[PDB]
């Protein structure tokens, strides 16, 4: 019943420090388990950061002198909790950090090779977004059809994520293709959500897209008109 | 010194103290039943590797050199990082994939110089 | 450049492996005898000086809660008691109705029936004739059915088997030895909590002496922590998990049965005698255990200091007496010279601790019909001891328990608790791991057998 | 050491057998190699360790294999739950290293997209920007590039693309390309065109529009 | 192939597969009692021919050539009609009259080159 | 067909079918076990 649960998504200034946590439920002690911290870049392969194996912590060559791994044992009310602190964040430190755990009690296991382990239990993801600029409202622009077609809505210059798009108060769902957001060159985000509908019904039915934004608390509803 | 004393020593330093471990592997109420199955279980377990050590030709030896090469795909390490660097437990965990292969080569190569020496005895 | 396989025999490598450990008893029959419920005669002689080898360079991993050395000692003692209770009297003829009368009545105290004077009919000699006999029973072993009529507490649910009066009940230290080809790894750490790596390991042929003394709420005559009080729980955040404390210094507990009893024989059949209690010679006093008030007070402040390492440096820790259950789980029950005491340990656990000579008398009471613990429809009758009982022992730990409510509350309550004698064996065998030695190895050496 | 998986994309249909390959820089004679499966929006998942040892609970359909320098994974009798990145790890030397990924997709059949071009929104124009978009819908073999021809001139260095995940029902893709440019330059240009090249079309189809 | 697979093969063809048979001869309720006498009965029966095979000098061998001649009155057959013609069971049935004679010559002739080699070691 | 002595009437004959014949049967009564105490710690499991 091992269930590692970590902190939530956070956005940090480029130069501050972070501390990711990972509460290990179902892990009896950290002297019988090894906690390794691996990180997955937005589109790269997982990269190993550091570990605490026998109450002695270590970090890989890249992160030596720049990362901190700590862990506390089973104590009264909480489980064993391990936390990773990253100092001097850079633009390339934004990735889904993972908490891992391997059972080291067995000496003939093969999940671990005398210091190096295979990761048998994984956390869930603690995506860290290191970016500049302040939170910006989700300004919406229309993708008005012009000459079966497919229309949609455009949202850009909004930050941070996420934004949920619903059409006609979330009534129509078939044909909705909300493309994932793409980071711009000015430290912002943009996306396009479109729906495909029969041409004959363009003027008969009105289509409205709902632009929701949690961090800014700004909800914008817009109506699209075929051209 | 002592039974298993060279357990954390590198492979090379623990090969000088074999006779310490080798001379220790042999040595109707509820107590009598469990004291009688401890004796039986200790002669059948000791005779299991005496028979094995005999189909390989190393009958009365603690170190026996065999006529089968290492194949270098079982472990591609030096002869110095193996004998002074790795303990016996580490080496066993590393070479545990090919013991059942090395063990079967050790006896199929012994009943081949047992017929070659049997053929050579007639000449 | 070319290498050849060479086999070595007697290479140091081992694996964890459960096997059948046997006996070594140093205290064989030292010309004194009096066979007991245990080793004595049948347990193999122990070495005058055991060998302990300190495995340097080696860091093993111990888990005190997945140990099979204690799941095997648990069944070695249920079956040492069975094999000694099969060859003696079965008290099935004593399911008659007893005409019990209070021994004191208008004699002393509040007319309490701590003792009853019960007369019943039994067939002495011939199976036709039955004469009227009598014996002294405790109020804990007679159930009123409705100078009213009583009956034994047990014999509507369990079958009584009088313990053979020649075997002794005094625990004798037992060494659990391992066959040849196996070894026991001892964790020589002084601050060991039964789980995690032990960087200072050792190799022993078999364990130290382990008295098979079973008790509840308090671990008597056990082994002490070398440095500090040690708290060990399977899951320290679970209320259903017991906590095993271990004292660095023993707390002496004296107690007695100051009544000068007298055993008398009743013939329940041909060649079968029931050993009842005839009378009491002298004043009728109450049993009780004594613990020093100051020594207990300071030893209980060492426990609360370590309990603060797992429950916050700033928290109020209070001890309370046991909530409910059998008389053996709610009271400190032990066996002092063949007599089973159930002491009221409510004056010990009556404290409350906030973050910054005199004696305590515990009124024990005696039971004569004893049920088996992890439960069976079976019981044992312990014949009376003729004389005055007086034994002194060491308290070397506690078996505590927590109660739910530590989610919003800023306080912890620690009721004592026992009743499972598997937690009696792992307060002694927590530091022992059995391993099996694999003596064959291969390795490239650049030898070559000469043809 | 560094592992090198191949192929990076291994689209296959359900009910067949699949085979991922993983070649390490040097020989791993101890079989210190484990296989992880990641699904979209989830954490990795161990399948095989010690070369070809099945982790408890994993379906017996997976079957690893070790060959000193060439380690493999066989997803025999593919279901729909075995689609996602497959990672290669080696714990023979410090530090553990991962491969790069092997995306397993569905086969279905080749389809063709339906391009739709849109003009810079009039409301969006007042903001000072004249971004334009190209939108394909319901195509396959990805392998799609958007050619942005402004005034019959090639444009590059100002286009951003976004491709959605494979559809669960029709197993179809999508793609959108956007040109971010200053509002003033939008008026200067005369004609805007988006060109798309896909294997599912006989010839590159171009849909354009005139300013206004 | 397999334990006793070469049972119907001539004597010659079944002498190549000795290690198949030799490696297979070792391996308190009503079930427990009869499982415990199967283990005991199988280690003593294995030690009866290890001791016998040791007073003859063939300790760790599957084929051992001895210093005692055949006497030609035990079996006057060729060396070709014996090794490719007769199976091991047929040969045993034929030579069963002189096994207790050959067995006693095998150990009286081994503790005669054990004293001859002991006398030769002093020179 | 296998008999110790097929010409002796006192010898049983053991037939062996090549294909099994299925035999279904039931005790369709819904019984109920009830406990009777025949002694201290001894129950007789009768039918209620
Ligand atoms: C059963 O019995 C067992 C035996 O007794 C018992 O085991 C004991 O358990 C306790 C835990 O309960 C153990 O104590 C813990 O040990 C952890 C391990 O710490 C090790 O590593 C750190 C870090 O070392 C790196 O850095 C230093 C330099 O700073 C280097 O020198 C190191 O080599 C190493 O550097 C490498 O790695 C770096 C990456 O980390 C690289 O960057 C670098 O380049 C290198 O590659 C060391 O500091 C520790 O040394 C300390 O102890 C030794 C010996 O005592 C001293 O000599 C030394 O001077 C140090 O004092 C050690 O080596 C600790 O991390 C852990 O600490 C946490 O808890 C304690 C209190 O419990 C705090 O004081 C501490 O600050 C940590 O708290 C933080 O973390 C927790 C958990 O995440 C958070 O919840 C908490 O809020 C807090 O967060 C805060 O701090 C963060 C910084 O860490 C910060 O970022 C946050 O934002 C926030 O502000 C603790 O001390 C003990 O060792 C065991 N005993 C034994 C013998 O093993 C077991 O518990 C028993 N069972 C039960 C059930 O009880
Ligand atoms: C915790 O551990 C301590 C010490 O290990 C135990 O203390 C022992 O308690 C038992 C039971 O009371 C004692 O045994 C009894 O001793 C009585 C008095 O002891 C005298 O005799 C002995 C032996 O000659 C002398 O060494 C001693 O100095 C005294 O002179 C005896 O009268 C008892 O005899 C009765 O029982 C025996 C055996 O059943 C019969 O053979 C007799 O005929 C008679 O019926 C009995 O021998 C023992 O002496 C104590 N030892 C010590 C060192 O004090 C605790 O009991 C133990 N606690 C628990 C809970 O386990
Ligand atoms: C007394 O309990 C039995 C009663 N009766 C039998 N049998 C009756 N007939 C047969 C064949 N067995 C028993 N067998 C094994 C028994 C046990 O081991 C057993 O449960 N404990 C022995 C140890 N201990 C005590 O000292 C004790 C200690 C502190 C307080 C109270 C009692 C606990 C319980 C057993
Ligand atoms: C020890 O007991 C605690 C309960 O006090 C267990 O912790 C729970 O674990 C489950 C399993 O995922 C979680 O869902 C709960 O949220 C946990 N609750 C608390 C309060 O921690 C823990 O798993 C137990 N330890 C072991 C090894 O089983
Ligand atoms: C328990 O009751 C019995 C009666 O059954 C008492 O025995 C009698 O005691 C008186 C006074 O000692 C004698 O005069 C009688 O002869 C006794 N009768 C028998 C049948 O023995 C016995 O004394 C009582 N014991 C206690 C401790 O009260
Ligand atoms: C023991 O048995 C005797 C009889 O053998 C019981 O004494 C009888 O009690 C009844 C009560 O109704 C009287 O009617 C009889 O006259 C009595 N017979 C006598 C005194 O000889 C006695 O009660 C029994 N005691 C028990 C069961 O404890
Ligand atoms: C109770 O504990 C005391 C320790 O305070 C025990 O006495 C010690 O016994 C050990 C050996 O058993 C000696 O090495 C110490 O020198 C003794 N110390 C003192 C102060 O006597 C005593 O034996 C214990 N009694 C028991 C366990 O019944
Ligand atoms: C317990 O009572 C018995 C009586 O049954 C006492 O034994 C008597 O002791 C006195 C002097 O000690 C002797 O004169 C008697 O002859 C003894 N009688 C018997 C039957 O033995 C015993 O001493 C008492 N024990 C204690 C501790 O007071
Ligand atoms: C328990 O009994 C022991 C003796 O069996 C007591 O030890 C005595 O303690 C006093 C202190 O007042 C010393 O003067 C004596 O020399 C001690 N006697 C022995 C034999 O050591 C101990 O005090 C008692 N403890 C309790 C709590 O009753
Ligand atoms: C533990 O101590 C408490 C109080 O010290 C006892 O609580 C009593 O419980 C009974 C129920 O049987 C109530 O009738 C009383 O009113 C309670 N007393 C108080 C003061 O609240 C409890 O009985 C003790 N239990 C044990 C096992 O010692
Ligand atoms: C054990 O001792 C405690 C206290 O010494 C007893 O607690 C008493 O419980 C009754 C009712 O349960 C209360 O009326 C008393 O006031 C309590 N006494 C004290 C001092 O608080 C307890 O009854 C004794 N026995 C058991 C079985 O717990
Ligand atoms: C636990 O200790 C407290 C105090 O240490 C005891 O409180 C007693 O409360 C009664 C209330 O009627 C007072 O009459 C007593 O004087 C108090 N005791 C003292 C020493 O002042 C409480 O009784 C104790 N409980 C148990 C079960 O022992
Ligand atoms: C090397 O050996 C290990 C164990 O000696 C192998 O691991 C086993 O793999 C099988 C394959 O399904 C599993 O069923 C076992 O559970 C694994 N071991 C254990 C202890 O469970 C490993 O596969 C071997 N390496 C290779 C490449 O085959
Ligand atoms: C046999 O009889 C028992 C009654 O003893 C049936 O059990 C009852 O089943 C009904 C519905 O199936 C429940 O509503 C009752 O609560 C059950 N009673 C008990 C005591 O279990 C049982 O279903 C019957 N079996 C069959 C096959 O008819
Ligand atoms: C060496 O090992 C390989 C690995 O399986 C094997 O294929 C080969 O037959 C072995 N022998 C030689 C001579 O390489
Ligand atoms: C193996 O031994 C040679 C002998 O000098 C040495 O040069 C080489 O570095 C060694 N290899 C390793 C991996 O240590
Ligand atoms: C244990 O490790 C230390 C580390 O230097 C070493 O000196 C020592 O030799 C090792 N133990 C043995 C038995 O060699
Ligand atoms: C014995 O004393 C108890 C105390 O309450 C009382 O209930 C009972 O009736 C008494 N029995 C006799 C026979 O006096
Ligand atoms: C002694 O007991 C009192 C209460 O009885 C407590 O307050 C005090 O802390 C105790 N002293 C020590 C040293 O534990
Ligand atoms: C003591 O209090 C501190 C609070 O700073 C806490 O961290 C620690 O765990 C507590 N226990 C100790 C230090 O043993
Ligand atoms: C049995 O006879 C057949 C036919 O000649 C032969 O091929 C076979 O080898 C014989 N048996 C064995 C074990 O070879
Ligand atoms: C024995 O072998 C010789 C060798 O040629 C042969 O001439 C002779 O016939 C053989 N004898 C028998 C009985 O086969």
């Amino acid at each position: 019943q091992i269930h590692l649960v970590q902190s939530g998504t956070e956005v940090k200034k480029p130069g501050s420090s972070v501390t990711v946590s990972c509460k290990a439920y179902g892990v009896n002690t950290f002297g019988l388990y090894a906690v390794n911290w691996v990180r997955q870049a937005p589109g790269q392969s997982l990269e190993y950061i550091g570990q605490i194996w026998r109450w002695k912590s270590s970090a890989s060559h890249h992160f030596r002198g720049r990362v901190l791994i700590s862990a506390v044992d089973l104590t009264g009310s909480s489980p064993p909790i391990s936390s990773l602190e990253i100092k001097n964040l850079t633009s390339d430190d934004t990735a889904v950090y993972f908490c891992t755990t391997t059972s080291t009690y067995d000496r003939w296991s093969g999940l671990h090779h005398d210091g190096v382990m295979a990761f048998s239990s994984w956390g869930q993801g603690t995506l860290i977004s290191v970016s500049a600029a302040s939170t910006k409202g989700p300004s919406v622009f229309p993708l008005a059809p012009s000459s079966t077609a497919a229309l949609g809505c455009l949202v850009k210059d909004y930050f941070p994520e996420p934004v949920t798009v619903s059409w006609n108060s979330g009534a129509l769902t078939s044909g909705v293709h909300t493309f994932p957001a793409v980071l711009q060159s000015s430290g912002l985000y943009s996306l396009s959500s479109v729906v495909t509908v029969p041409s004959s019904s363009l003027g008969t039915q009105t289509y409205i897209c709902n632009v929701n934004h949690k961090p800014s608390n700004t909800k914008v509803d817009k109506r699209v008109e075929p051209k | 010194l002592g039974f298993l004393g060279a357990a954390g020593s590198t492979m090379g330093a623990a090969s000088m103290t074999l006779t310490v471990q080798a001379r220790n592997l042999l040595s109707l109420t509820v107590w009598g039943i469990k004291q009688l199955q401890a004796r039986v279980l200790a002669v059948e377990r000791y005779l299991r590797d005496q028979q094995l050590l005999g189909i390989w030709g190393c009958s009365g030896k603690l170190i026996c050199c065999t006529n089968v090469p290492w194949n270098s795909s079982w472990s591609n390490r030096n002869l110095s990082e193996i004998w002074d660097n790795m303990t016996w437990l580490q080496w066993d965990k590393e070479i545990s994939n090919y013991t059942q292969i090395i063990y079967g080569l050790l006896e199929e190569s012994q009943n081949q110089q047992e017929k070659n020496e049997q053929d050579l005895l007639a000449l | 450049e070319n290498l050849w396989v060479t086999v070595y025999y007697g290479v140091p490598v081992w694996k964890d492996a459960e096997t059948t450990l046997f006996c070594a008893s140093d205290a064989k029959a030292y010309e004194t005898e009096k066979h007991n419920v245990w080793a004595t005669h049948a347990c193999v002689p122990t070495d005058p000086n055991p060998q302990e080898i300190h495995l340097e360079n080696v860091t093993e991993e111990f888990n005190m809660w997945k140990n099979n050395m204690v799941e095997q000692m648990h069944t070695d003692i249920i079956s040492l008691w069975d094999q000694s209770l099969k060859p003696c009297v079965k008290l099935t003829p004593l399911c008659v109705t007893l005409q019990c009368t209070n021994v004191t009545n208008n004699i002393t105290d509040d007319m309490r029936g701590e003792l009853k004077n019960c007369s019943f009919n039994m067939t002495t000699e011939l199976r036709d004739k039955k004469q009227k006999v009598y014996s002294l029973f405790y109020r804990l072993d007679v159930v009123q059915i409705n100078n009213k009529e009583y009956r034994l507490i047990n014999c509507n649910t369990s079958a009584i088997t009088q313990a053979c009066p020649k075997v002794s009940f005094e625990p004798i230290p037992i060494h659990y030895c391992a066959p040849a080809g196996f070894a026991i790894l001892k964790c020589k750490d002084k601050k060991f909590n039964g789980t995690g790596p032990c960087p200072s390991v050792s190799t022993v042929q078999c364990t130290h002496g382990i008295k098979p003394v079973v008790s509840t709420q308090l671990l008597l005559n056990g082994s002490l922590a070398e440095e500090e009080v040690m708290i060990r729980s399977e899951n320290i955040t679970n209320n259903a998990k017991n906590i095993l404390v271990q004292f660095n210094t023993p707390v002496q507990i004296n107690c007695t049965r100051p009544n000068n009893n007298t055993r008398k024989s009743i013939r329940i059949g041909p060649g079968q005698a029931f050993y009842a209690t005839g009378d009491i010679i002298g004043d009728i006093r109450q049993a009780h255990c004594n613990v020093s008030k100051a020594t207990w007070n300071e030893t209980l402040g060492k426990v609360v200091k370590q309990l603060r390492k797992h429950f916050g440096n700033n928290t109020i820790i209070r001890f309370a007496n046991s909530s409910g259950g059998d008389l053996e789980v709610t009271t400190h029950s032990f066996n002092c010279g063949g007599e089973f005491f159930y002491c009221n340990t409510s004056g010990l656990f009556n404290s409350t601790w906030i973050s910054n000579n005199d004696s305590i008398t515990l009124p024990c009471r005696i039971k004569q019909i004893i049920n088996m613990w992890q439960r069976i429809g079976q019981a044992m009758y312990a014949p009376p001891i003729q004389g005055v009982i007086r034994c002194v022992s060491n308290i070397t730990g506690l078996i505590l328990t927590r109660d739910g409510g530590s989610t919003n509350s800023t306080t912890e309550t620690f009721r004592p608790g026992g009743g499972d004698m598997r937690d009696n064996w792992r307060s002694e065998l927590y530091k022992y791991k059995v391993v099996k030695i694999e003596p064959l190895g291969v390795a490239p050496t650049r030898c070559k057998r000469r043809v | 050491i560094q592992m090198t998986q191949s192929p990076s994309t291994l689209s296959a249909s359900t009910g067949d057998t699949v085979r991922i390959s993983c070649r390490a820089s040097q020989s791993i004679t101890g079989n210190w190699v484990a296989w992880y499966q990641q699904r979209p929006g989830k954490a990795p998942r161990l399948l095989i360790y010690r070369g070809a040892a099945l982790l408890g609970g994993v379906p017996s359909r997976f079957r690893g294999s070790a060959a000193g320098t060439d380690f493999t994974l066989t997803i025999g009798n593919l279901q729909a739950e075995d689609f996602g990145t497959f990672y290669c790890q080696q714990y023979d030397t410090y530090p553990g290293t991962f491969g790069q990924g092997t995306k397993v997709e569905v086969k279905r059949t080749v389809a063709a997209p339906s391009v739709f071009i849109f003009p810079p929104s009039d409301e969006q124009l007042k903001s000072g920007t004249a971004s334009v978009v190209c939108l394909l819908n319901n195509f396959y073999p990805r392998e799609a590039k958007v050619q942005w021809k402004v005034d019959n001139a090639l444009q590059s260095g100002n286009s951003q693309e976004s491709v959605t995940e494979q559809d669960s029902k029709d197993s179809t893709y999508s793609l959108s390309s956007t040109l971010t440019l200053s509002k003033a330059d939008y008026e200067k240009h005369k004609v805007y065109a988006c060109e798309v090249t896909h294997q599912g079309l006989s010839s590159p189809v171009t849909k354009s529009f005139n300013r206004g």
